[PDB]
């Protein structure tokens, strides 16, 4: 039976959404050859059903994104005091004094995995800036690649956490269910250790030894945040691979398909246009099996992401709008809480799992016969014996006397394999004879 | 129009002086909206009010059906959700 | 797929029976030869995005024969998943190529500001309250469940015992209630 708790905080980074690129097949397929869109024309709508695919799993991203993130109805303030109950909740909620408006944690984020494959930028084509500052600018290159800004912006999703967060402390387990049930946090605790099975002595009793253990955790996360190593990678291994996809079709897109040359503008110049005609009919059957296999990559990773995307919903669905008995779901152990955060292209939970320690070997009985008569343990299924002394709770020590509330009746002692010899209090025959006699 | 990646000035300059290759006979402009991959949305005022995502465009930018004075296509914030003034209270219980 | 199909791959024409009888049968060889690689690689992209729909569409159909095993064939204790809020039933219905369930979710209703009450201690003991967390107090005076109001008396069935009152933060000093003493009072004196 272990004596001493240890709250422990998880970390798990879940990819929701991956980057939206759209080809135009018009660049790409027949750059700038004029010629070449007469015999472009000639396939069909080679370049339309590719851009309908996109443009699909592109609405596929954005759908994914707003399931996993838009969960709630209405957006609830974030709280000013941030201490509720011993728990310090900074640098996770938006900073009323801080320039940007998202948390500490979601900057440690955006500041590691926003690299974005540093000197690969260039390849595709985007508009980068924002309307408020008015720096955007618009960039394009020859290939065509392009990638399409995300539906929700990130300052969207950071008021989506942030209300999320706000819901999970505040209101207690009930933002998820359809209401808004205000609830201390210290109750909120003490119900998330009742549904365990620990009892709220636990809870109350060691109301300060929690709220620091959880503040060492929260400490101990921001310095893993800060320093770290190849872990928390699964939104950077999204991006090399998107980035490697680009990287492919671009180098398919200058590739010799087995004709004169990989160039446009140049066979036009050394050979008649008949006979420049096959070469440029073979180039252009080149580029649109390099950009099928393109899409089909994309598809499939779209297909994953979509996934992805699912499993995260499901999680914080059940791990942050309430308490799930999922065993090593939401996180290590007993979920018992949950807050979720923001991130690049995707999620990441910090489950403040439950994890017990200090273990002490004690003997135990099945039953307990009194006067022929056996004592099945009701609420506590651990009968803590030295010998033959008490009966004890499951996760925790919790020693408390066996009384005839906690044990219920059965049958003879002969059934029981394991049965011991001892004697069950009742606070009834006492109290008669102090009040008779 | 919708038009997917520019600048929202050389498509104007285009249309002004036919260079653009889409060319439809019966179209105007009147008046043109610049935000993060914009479109260059053509025929929609930008409303500074906040309504529900009706047709999602991008960045944070939908567009809807409604009245403006009457009917016209608008462009809102998506109107995240409603605002709410539940506060915390150590001795409140719902 | 059929547009595909009435499509020139890099051909005389799209059309069989026509680039037969106009040239010799070793020239339109090559043409027969790049319609029929046309033909293929068409119906190899048809045959992969139907693969990718069957996975897709096989994901969904696991999908919903989870939620009809967890939802319709028992009570699943999951967190908006079944419906909205607390499952507490479902019923399937048939539709084409898909099923539409019938989540019969439970939805509270208005609610109302009252008084916490993290303990009680009648004489030096505290009494943490049972499964129904949500003490109820106008000034220290009932104890309730936690989704229903259900007023009820706070009486030793619903609390237990524990340590003293100066290890519990908010502890509001209030008086406990028990029928074994009125009732031995009645019947003795």
């Amino acid at each position: 039976i272990p004596t001493n708790f240890s709250i422990s905080i998880t970390t798990e980074v879940m990819p929701v959404s991956m980057a939206k690129t759209s080809v135009d097949c018009n660049m790409y397929i027949c750059g700038d050859s004029t010629e070449c869109a007469n015999l472009l024309l000639q396939y069909g709508s080679f370049c339309t059903q590719l851009n309908r695919a996109l443009s699909g799993i592109a609405a596929e991203q954005d759908r994914n994104t707003r399931e996993v993130f838009a969960q709630v109805k209405q957006m609830y303030k974030t709280p000013t005091l941030k201490y509720f109950g011993g728990f310090n909740f900074s640098q996770i909620l938006p900073d009323p004094l801080k320039p940007t408006k998202r948390s500490f944690i979601e900057d440690l984020l955006f500041n590691k995995v926003t690299l974005a494959d540093a000197g690969f930028m260039k390849q595709y084509g985007e508009c980068l800036g924002d309307i408020n500052a008015r720096d955007l600018i618009c960039a394009q290159k020859f290939n065509g690649l392009t990638v399409l800004p995300p539906l929700l912006t990130d300052d969207m999703i950071a008021a989506y956490t942030a209300a999320l967060v706000s819901g999970t402390a505040t209101a207690g387990w009930t933002f998820g269910a359809g209401a808004a049930l205000q609830i201390p946090f210290a109750m909120q605790m003490a119900y998330r250790f009742n549904g365990i099975g620990v009892t709220q002595n636990v809870l109350y009793e060691n109301q300060k030894q929690i709220a620091n253990q959880f503040n060492k955790a929260i400490s101990q996360i921001q310095e893993s945040l800060t320093t770290t190593s190849t872990a928390l990678g699964k939104l950077q291994d999204v991006v090399n691979q998107n980035a490697q996809a680009l990287n492919t079709l671009v180098k398919q897109l200058s590739s010799n398909f087995g004709a004169i040359s990989s160039v446009l503008n140049d066979i036009l110049s050394r050979l008649d246009p008949p006979e420049a005609e096959v070469q440029i009919d073979r180039l252009i059957t080149g580029r649109l099996q390099s950009l099928q296999t393109y899409v089909t990559q994309q598809l499939i990773r779209a297909a994953e992401i979509r996934a992805s995307a699912n499993l995260a919903a499901t999680k914080m669905s059940e791990c942050v709008l309430g308490q799930s008995k999922r065993v090593d779901f939401c996180g290590k152990g007993y979920h018992l809480m949950s807050f979720p955060q923001a991130a690049p292209h995707g999620v990441v939970f910090l489950h403040v799992t439950y994890v017990p320690s200090q273990e002490r070997n004690f003997t135990t009985a099945p039953a307990i016969c009194h006067e022929g008569k056996a004592y099945f343990p009701r609420e506590g299924v651990f009968v803590f014996n030295g010998t033959s002394w008490f009966i004890t709770q499951r996760n925790f020590f919790s020693p408390q006397i066996i009384t005839t509330d906690n044990t219920f009746v059965s049958g003879n002692c002969d059934v029981v394999i394991g049965i011991i010899n001892n004697t069950v209090y009742d606070p009834l025959q006492p109290e008669l004879d102090s009040f008779k006699e | 129009v919708l038009y997917q990646d520019v600048n929202c000035t050389d498509v104007s300059t285009a249309i002004h002086a036919d260079q653009l290759t889409p060319a439809w006979r019966i179209y105007s402009t009147g008046n043109n909206v610049f935000q993060t991959q914009a479109g260059c949305l053509i025929g929609a005022e930008h409303v500074d009010t906040s309504y529900e995502c009706d047709i999602p465009i991008g960045a944070g930018i939908c567009a809807s059906y409604h009245t403006v004075s009457q009917k016209s296509i608008v462009a809102y914030t998506m109107s995240l959700g409603a605002d709410s003034s539940i506060a915390y209270s150590n001795n409140t219980i719902a």
